[PDB]
């Protein structure tokens, strides 16, 4: 993942 | 260092206590409101294919870790810098006096905090951390590192901070307390001595999850 959610 | 050292050593103390397997598990026992942390990631963006990784604390300061090795924080003041330079030369400054050279590195770190701000979930948001102490300073991102399950967060102050990407569950372990904080699946949160679930031991899914632990804090001394 990119980012946290 | 000898946090991690330390750390390594708490892990592996009550991964040796087999504590999924005591005949009556006592977790709740194992409480101890008085460690909650301090401090925790409560957001994270990496961008790191151009600037770096952008982080919010739970206390809605934000960082980034650049891809240069510099490192910028903006309190939650929203005015007040910290920036860490590659040869560690660390200097406090302002937004708002207006520094040339940072104003690029100013710029991204606003970003990420509008980025963050505007779009991600805040991690922790219904826990309020722990008293810190009056003179202590605000930690910094000093490493970090993903799996194919989790993203590995390593703070200036010691803690460590474990993301499973697939349930959402997330440990923050600190040394210092020789404590670990559990953020289950339905984001509840809970503190425990890592020494007290050596005694009272705790559930095959935390268990596995301190297992996991003590292997990324080994990847985190090994890289050294």
């Amino acid at each position: 993942p990119l980012h946290s959610t | 260092d000898c946090h991690l050292s330390d750390m390594l050593q708490q892990l592996h103390s009550v991964n040796a206590s087999k504590p999924s397997e005591r005949g009556l598990v006592r977790q709740e026992e194992a409480e101890d409101p008085a460690c909650i942390p301090i401090f925790w990631v409560s957001k994270w963006v990496d961008y790191s294919d151009k600037y770096g990784l952008g982080y919010q604390l739970c206390d809605n300061s934000v960082g980034v870790l650049f891809n240069d090795s510099t490192r910028l924080i903006l309190y939650n003041d929203g005015d007040s810098l910290q920036y860490i330079e590659r040869d560690g030369t660390e200097s406090y400054l302002t937004v708002s006096s207006h520094p040339n050279s940072l104003m690029k590195k100013i710029t991204l770190l606003k970003y990420f905090r509008n980025y963050m701000s505007e779009h991600l979930l805040k991690a922790g948001a219904n826990i309020t951390p722990r008293e810190g102490d009056e003179l202590a300073r605000l930690p910094y991102l000093r490493t970090w590192f993903r799996t194919r399950s989790a993203i590995i967060l390593h703070l200036s102050n010691g803690s460590v901070q474990i993301n499973f990407f697939q349930d959402h569950t997330k440990l923050i372990l600190c040394p210092l307390m020789a404590a670990v904080t559990y953020i289950d699946e339905k984001r509840d949160f809970r503190t425990y001595r890592l020494s007290l679930l050596e005694e009272y031991g705790c559930c095959k899914e935390l268990a596995s999850r301190l297992r996991y632990a003590r292997t990324m804090v080994d990847k985190l001394l090994s890289s050294r």
